[PDB]
């Protein structure tokens, strides 16, 4: 009775763990329609609230002047009315809030289909084999990487009853079904066939779209813990939570074509949709129709050869006066028309706010972007292309390939050292360089971390410092170090791809010898920042509970003298110890993230001990919300601007 | 404390924090020492002055712009067009805000704030003046805290103390004063001695100002919040406007102006009645009309004023007057309007949106 899903979902695991298995498909089947159901109740009353009290625009005005602000009070009001009944409406609506919010882990267990497992083999228990079969194969579709079931499926094949066309879906969605069946289908030269399916799979999309449309207005997402000093005003509250909310819409048409079997999205969904339908159209020889097929994919890549000389071609051969008659699709020109528009919203904001977006589209024109991100993205091509034919001449100048060339930089800056390499360090993708900062700049850092303190951020240590518990000069400084190791360790490993930040902060161990007596235990488990090591198991997982975003990792030590909590890289039984760095000062280790690299680190003895820890990611997407806010602090305090107050 | 004040002009050897230059008062207060409190608390209350007037500034800049001419097509799609618009005020405050100096320092937190606009600090001056023989200036001091909180104790003890003192008798003054308030009670006294010219410049002058005031404190009456919910887009911004609504109907009570210790009420009202009255005394109709016309629509119900107007009415054009002189200013519409909408805005959204799970204590 509209229950929430993960409490069921525990009973019917606890009863399957008694082996109950009446029980255990009553409450995944329960749980299924519970699902189901709030997404539908959800969906039906957010969008029919808003389609009861439309968007209202009255803009219409010419201000006298001194006649300014009550304008502007007016106009706020008049909108925060329309705002407030709307909202009014949704919530007498919708009802009890609790029940819609659940974390994620049940969330990935539904997205990996494991209840149809259960189902599987609960009807299996119970003699229900088709059902049985049928979620055989959904968790099969869903995710084909279990030999296992492969061999279920078989033994479920083997005894009678079962049919080729049971294999039926139950939770793909209508439209990826039948355009990869259409596509399937026609791929035996039969156009016949083909023109109804892909039509059909065309119309299920737009309507399909419009759902995802009204299903991304969800609550704001916080950086973990930073809801506490959370200081935003009204107007901010607005633009940051519009900025997200938008953001979400755009990424749809990225996942709206994306199916578990590939391991990539589709390229150019509906242009491909409108060329197929083109071709099938021509070969049934339904003329009109090919050539308002051409002209609406024509609206899309306006400079497209191909595609030019079969246009010219149908109008050569049938009358030029039908080829006019006709124009494009428009519900595709009313797509193509909102898709722009929330395009431009959003790089507005990515060159303003400094808040990150990526096209998912790759049709849109040059003339949406901003002039500073068009010499961003010139520059980004210039350097890829660069280290393209460097690599490819080191290449003609030739694990030994990763080994001379994934690394083996120039290092940039003066006074750096390659000590340990990776042929030394008996591995790969691991460097040992030293002589990062002198010994002023250790001893400015070690007095910044003593005066106050294991969580000082460069975001925090540049308030802290504004504020002026600690002085500004060691934050700068530790700003501009953390830029220059960036900077070099990027550079070393010749990455093309532009490289971004996750997290960075600076750390201080305390040795207390009091409680050392039986420690025997190692400080912390060998382990890897990529994936979750399940220790015999051997094998990893890209867990999202473990962050999969994080690709190269950097510390930098500041102190030279203590004793114990050394550095050491460990093979993947977590027994063997490959190589191991003394600590010193200015010493950096890098390493690649990835699972070839399990580092540990000892347990420390009689002393302290300080340094920097660093992790960047590839993707633009996963980078710092507070880098940003940085970034305009430093230019508030070291780059000061003038106004005319007179 | 206010002599050595310039917006445009404020010297740089002053500039701290302002919880900073607090607590310094605060720790030296404790310390019995008298005259570096004085000059602390002094730096304190000129800082919060300046950050208040450079918010003022900030945002009469910015929402007072020019609407950009948009392209056809995207006029078809409303709700971007709004945003767009917001979006763009946001990016040309934020812009406008890495400017003027008072910005460029720590910010305060919620509670300081809170207590400033309490005006807690005057007990602590008054206090060290008294500890440093500045008689008038204590007396000033207490006078100004009590003016904003009248049901104090100690307080009223302290203040008849200071005035069984001899000669404390003259300066009473309101150390946190407003030009509107000095033409007011001008205009009325000038009125007072039946001077109609003085009154009616002094009045005129005095509207505008009170209006620009009242909009900027209604303005800068859009504070942060502390997040204690998630919810969905919708709700989870109602709600925080549903918060500012009613901190920003707790406003007009408080720009009144007060004389003999009871606030005037329908202030505006009796700006319109004198003005009315003075007009109506010289004989120039031609601009008594608006006054009875903008006094009538804040007042429903007032036969005297129903009376005069019929009469007014009987002469069309005996006094030569057109119909452009029968309808409501444009500045007394604007605040009507403003008004009423806050006031039905706060009575709609006070019966459905906020949940109803506290009760009263029994
Ligand atoms: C092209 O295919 C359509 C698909 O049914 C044929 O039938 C047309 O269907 C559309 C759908 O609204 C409408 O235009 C008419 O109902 C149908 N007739 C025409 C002339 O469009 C259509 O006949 C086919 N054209 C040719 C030349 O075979
Ligand atoms: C880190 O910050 C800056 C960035 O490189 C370093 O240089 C400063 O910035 C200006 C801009 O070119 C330079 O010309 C000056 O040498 C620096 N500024 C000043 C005011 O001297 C800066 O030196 C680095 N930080 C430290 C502590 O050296
Ligand atoms: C509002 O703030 C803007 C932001 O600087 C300022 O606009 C300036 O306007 C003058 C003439 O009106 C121009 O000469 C300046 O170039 C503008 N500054 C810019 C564009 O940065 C000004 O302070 C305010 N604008 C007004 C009062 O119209
Ligand atoms: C508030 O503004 C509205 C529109 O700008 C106006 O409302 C008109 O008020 C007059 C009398 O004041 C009425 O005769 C009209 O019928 C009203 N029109 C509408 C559309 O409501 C007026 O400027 C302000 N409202 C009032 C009641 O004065
Ligand atoms: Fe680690």
């Amino acid at each position: 009775g509209m229950v929430t899903p993960d409490l069921l979902f525990a009973e019917g695991t606890a009863a399957y763990a008694r082996g109950d298995w009446p029980g255990v498909v009553l409450s995944m089947e329960r749980a299924l329609r519970s699902r189901a159901a709030l997404r539908a109740l959800r969906l039906r009353c957010r969008t029919q609230c808003a389609a009861d009290f439309p968007w209202e625009l009255d803009p219409d005005w010419s201000p006298s002047p001194a006649q300014a602000s009550g304008a502007a009070a007016l106009r706020d009001l008049s909108f925060f009315g329309g705002l407030l009944r709307r909202a009014a409406c949704l919530r007498r609506c919708l009802g009890p809030p609790a029940a819609h919010s659940l974390s994620e882990e049940m969330e990935l267990e539904f997205r990996k289909r494991s209840p149809y497992n259960y189902l599987q083999v609960a009807y299996f228990k119970i003699n229900k084999l088709e059902k049985a079969v049928a979620a055989a194969h959904t968790f099969f579709v869903g995710n084909p990487e279990h030999m296992e079931m492969q061999q279920n499926l078989d033994y479920y094949q083997t005894m009678s009853g079962v049919k080729e066309a049971d294999f039926k879906d139950l939770e793909t969605q209508p439209h990826m079904q039948e355009f990869r069946l259409g596509v399937r289908l026609y791929s035996e030269e039969q156009p016949q066939e083909a023109v109804p399916h892909l039509e059909a799979a065309l119309q299920e999309y737009f309507v399909a779209y419009e759902e995802c449309r009204a299903l991304c207005e969800g609550p704001y997402d916080y950086d973990g813990y930073n809801y506490l000093e959370y200081n935003a005003d009204l107007f901010q509250a607005i633009t940051d939570h519009y900025i997200q909310v938008l953001n979400c819409k755009q990424n749809c048409v990225t996942e709206l074509a994306s199916h578990p079997s590939r391991e990539k999205p589709f390229e150019d969904f509906l242009p491909s949709h409108y060329n197929y339908l083109q071709f099938a159209y021509y070969n049934i020889g339904n003329y009109t129709q090919a050539v308002e097929c051409a002209k609406t994919y024509l609206l899309f890549f306006p400079n497209d050869e191909v595609m030019n000389q079969n246009l010219a071609y149908y109008a050569a051969m049938l009358g030029e006066e039908h080829t006019r008659s006709i124009g494009p699709r428009e519900s595709a020109k009313e797509y193509r028309q909102r898709s722009l528009l929330e395009k431009e919203l959003l790089f507005f904001a990515y060159d303003v706010f400094g808040i990150p977006f990526v096209d998912p589209d790759s049709w849109t024109p040059e003339e949406v972007i901003p002039k500073r991100l068009q010499e961003k993205q010139k520059s980004e091509r210039e350097t890829a292309v660069r280290i393209s034919q460097e690599i490819g001449n080191l290449m003609k100048e030739i694990l030994d390939v990763s080994r001379l060339t994934r690394e083996g930089g120039p290092l940039l800056y003066e006074g750096i050292s390659l000590t340990m390499n990776s042929k030394l360090l008996n591995g790969s993708q691991r460097v040992v360089m030293d002589g990062v900062i002198s010994d002023h700049e250790c001893q400015e850092l070690q007095r910044l971390t003593n005066v106050a303190a294991y969580g000082v951020t460069v975001f925090k240590a540049l308030k802290l410092g504004q504020e002026g518990k600690v002085p500004l000069q060691s934050a700068h400084l530790y700003y501009n170090v953390t830029e220059k190791v960036r900077r070099i360790m990027e550079s070393y490993f010749r990455l093309d791809t532009p490289l971004y930040f996750s997290y960075s902060h600076l750390v201080c161990r305390t040795a207390i010898e009091e409680v050392q007596a039986e420690r025997k235990d190692d400080s912390h488990p060998v382990h890897v920042d990529n994936c979750i090591l399940n220790a015999e198991t051997l094998v990893c997982v890209k867990e999202p509970p473990a962050y999969t975003f994080r690709d190269y990792s950097a510390i930098l030590y500041l102190n030279g003298d203590f004793d114990g909590g050394n550095f050491y890289f460990t093979e993947l039984d977590a027994k063997t110890v490959t190589a191991e760095v003394q600590p010193q000062c200015g010493r950096a280790v890098g390493f690649s993230s990835g699972t070839e690299n399990p580092h540990g680190v000892k347990a420390v003895t009689r002393g302290q001990r300080c340094a920097i820890a660093l992790w960047f990611t590839l993707d633009p997407r996963h980078s710092e919300r507070d880098r940003v806010q940085a970034d305009d602090l430093v230019k508030m305090l070291f780059s000061p601007e003038e106004m005319d107050l007179s | 404390q206010y002599e050595r004040y310039s917006f445009r002009s404020f010297p740089r050897d002053e500039l701290m924090p302002l919880e900073s230059a607090y607590r310094h008062a605060l720790d030296k207060y404790s310390g019995e020492h008298w005259a570096e409190s004085v000059g602390y608390l002094e730096i304190s209350l000129r800082l919060h002055r300046l950050l208040r007037d450079s918010e003022a500034f900030c945002h009469r800049n910015c929402s007072a712009a020019p609407q950009p001419e948009p392209a056809a097509g995207l006029a078809s799609y409303p709700e971007l067009r709004l945003f767009g618009g917001l979006l763009r005020r946001a990016h040309c405050l934020k812009r406008c805000k890495q400017g003027l100096p008072a910005f460029r320092q720590s910010q305060p937190s919620r509670e300081v704030l809170a207590d400033f606009q309490r005006r807690e600090p005057y007990k602590f001056l008054q206090f060290a003046y008294f500890k440093a023989n500045n008689l008038p200036k204590a007396i000033a001091a207490a006078h100004t805290f009590l003016l904003k909180h009248p049901d104090d104790e100690m307080m009223k003890r302290n203040m008849a103390y200071y005035k069984s003192l001899p000669g404390a008798e003259d300066y009473i003054k309101d150390l946190e004063t407003k030009s509107y308030e000095s033409l007011f009670i001008r205009a009325v006294r000038a009125y007072n001695g039946e001077n109609w010219r003085t009154s009616i410049t002094d009045m005129e002058l005095a509207l505008p100002d009170f209006f620009k005031a009242f909009y900027e404190c209604l303005a800068a009456c859009e504070g942060s919040r502390e997040i204690k919910d998630f919810k969905d887009f919708y709700l989870s911004i109602a709600d925080h406007y549903v918060e500012v609504l009613e901190c920003k109907i707790q406003c007009e009570e408080n720009l009144t102006p007060v004389i003999g210790g009871y606030p005037v009420e329908k202030f505006v009202a009796t700006m319109y009645h004198y003005l009315q009255f003075a007009y109506y005394k010289l004989n120039d109709l031609k601009n008594a009309a608006p006054c009875a016309v903008s006094y009538l629509l804040f007042d429903q119900n007032d036969k005297v004023m129903q009376q005069n107007l019929v009469y007014y009415q009987y002469h069309r054009d005996t006094w030569g007057l057109s119909d452009e002189h029968f309808q409501p200013r444009p500045e007394a519409v604007q605040f009507f309007n403003v008004t009423t909408l806050q006031k039905e805005l706060y009575d709609f959204a006070k019966e459905n949106i906020m949940d109803d799970d506290e009760g009263e204590v029994v």
